[PDB]
């Protein structure tokens, strides 16, 4: 057991180190199990589609709060309705944003859905009437379809007496999706009265928040 | 003396640095540098001083 | 002065305006110098103010 | 090549300290490159407005996912319109609650936004007739806009 | 002040150790004030509902976000209003769903 | 709404405020007026919620 005096903490020559000088030094580093972390510390970023036992940061959690938005779809100005007579019919959008890095995308009149799971959809769409004589009796059906045709998931149908001025289907609720699924907003009308007159659609919006 | 950070990329180890316009003191004892790995402070005690300028 | 003292952490910007309503709710942000000085420049004093109109 | 005998990993005396020694005390310590965290890792929980490299405890991921919600605005009671004809009126309300920390605000009738970017927004408000002889028809148009007759997003209107 | 000459940083043999060569050692490892990790750093995944100092991993923040929906339910077919004259009547439901974990119960 | 042989749907989204153990329940109330022999049904009902607090 040979032994020497102890050098100070903050020697880095050649003199020879002792176990407590080890010690002493050792005692300002985290150990492998249970460090209680103290100041600022910082761990790199990951992607956002990360989903390992990897350390999360500030800005990870941020963007993974943040592309909570599955998509977001909005089409102002009015598009005549082909047909009548409860005849489905896909609304078609202007504009459109999607969250990058899942997968997710957004056609013309449709969502690609690039990961599977609970996401909760709001679809707000707007029927009016323009020329002629206005209808005395509008009735308006809504489904979320996994087809242009598709009935698959109906939210809400309406009827007013007034569809000149033009009235609002608005609903929002929780649907299940696979990945790569298809999902079209598709609507059925039904006008009587009137005569000379087109239904137009307007002021739609389609989005989906991700849950699970 | 006026003082500029001399920064170059490099690759491995057991390499020398033209700190010429780090301007540091003549005194090789001295070793009033310090060393950015990445942009993160690391230790300059692997960073042996022969020349002031190298 | 090459490198820094120090690093100062980001803080709400103080906004000029003028005292008012938007003066009434804001938790957030500090009043500029300039409408501090502008606001109290139309204030009586304890000890011999001269009041005016 | 001099030498020793390797003392104990727990050895702590001033006995000469060993290159063995001191890579197996080391071998009990995280590394800076990938560290493997075991039992109950800890660091400093930080400010919710936090967006940097810093690490995130499970305090401040709650703590960020419960200021999610901007503000809320709720009013109970009754109050009459001032005008019909299509004239844009501001509701005012009654009870509130906003974000701390993120700078939104919102007074009797207005929400100072702390933040720009995406939004959620839900409004629902009741219409009906108090008095005298109810009218034969009604038509409701809502908005919300940037300003006392702001008309930047019409939402619903119902007959 | 007996010296020695520094062994090497890599060596692992029964060679006396100088503070030179505990220096240079302890250079790789992460202080416990303010450290900045590189690389692939992991952690432990702690629970769900955990609510302290603990280190938030990529799937628990993962967890924390999807586990925000409470409870979903949902039923098809039709019920028959039971009474009229403004008596309220309680919605049954023939599907439901609830996060677990936090006793929620539906 | 005037025309129940199509009958109408009541949707809504907002928060709300609730405590541990409470007892949620979903009810409604409904009226008709005029017509014979019918029934009134409920139905496609969704009920949720997303916690923010």
């Amino acid at each position: 057991a040979t032994a020497n005096v102890s050098p100070s903490t903050a020697d880095n020559t050649l003199a020879l180190a002792t176990t407590a000088y080890v010690k002493a030094n050792l005692a300002d580093y985290a150990t492998l199990v249970s460090p209680i972390l103290t100041g600022d510390p910082r761990a790199v970023t990951t992607s956002v589609t990360d989903n390992d036992t990897s350390i999360a940061t500030t800005a990870h959690v941020r963007a993974f709060a943040n592309s909570r938005l599955a998509f977001n779809a909005f089409r102002g100005g009015q598009q005549g309705v082909p047909s009548l007579n409860y005849i489905t019919t896909v609304c078609q959008f202007t504009s459109s944003a999607v969250r990058s890095g899942w997968g997710d995308n957004f056609s013309s009149n449709r969502w690609l859905v690039g990961q599977g799971g609970t996401y909760y959809v709001s679809v707000t769409c707007r029927f009016a009437t323009t020329g002629g004589t206005p209808p005395t009796y509008m009735d308006v059906l809504l489904f979320v379809g996994l087809s242009p045709t598709g009935v698959e998931n109906f939210v809400i149908r309406q009827q007013t007496n007034y569809p000149s001025f033009g009235y609002t289907l608005t609903w929002s609720g929780v649907l299940f999706f696979n990945t790569n699924d298809n999902v079209y907003l598709t609507y059925q009308a039904q006008a009587i009265g009137g005569g000379g007159y087109a239904v137009v659609i307007e002021d739609a919006r389609f989005n989906a928040i991700q849950l699970s | 003396m006026a003082t500029s950070n001399v920064v170059v990329s490099r690759t491995g180890t057991g390499w020398t640095v033209d700190v010429t316009a780090c301007n540091l003191l003549s005194d090789t004892g001295i070793k009033d540098f310090i060393v950015l790995h990445n942009a993160i402070v690391v230790s300059n005690v692997t960073y042996a001083k022969t020349t002031a300028t190298t | 002065d090459l490198n820094g003292a120090g690093l100062v952490a980001s803080t709400p910007t103080p906004q000029n305006d003028a005292y008012g309503l938007v003066w009434a709710g804001d938790t957030f942000y500090p009043p500029t110098r300039k409408s501090v000085y502008d606001k109290i420049e139309t204030l009586a004093t304890k000890s011999g103010a001269v009041l005016t109109g």
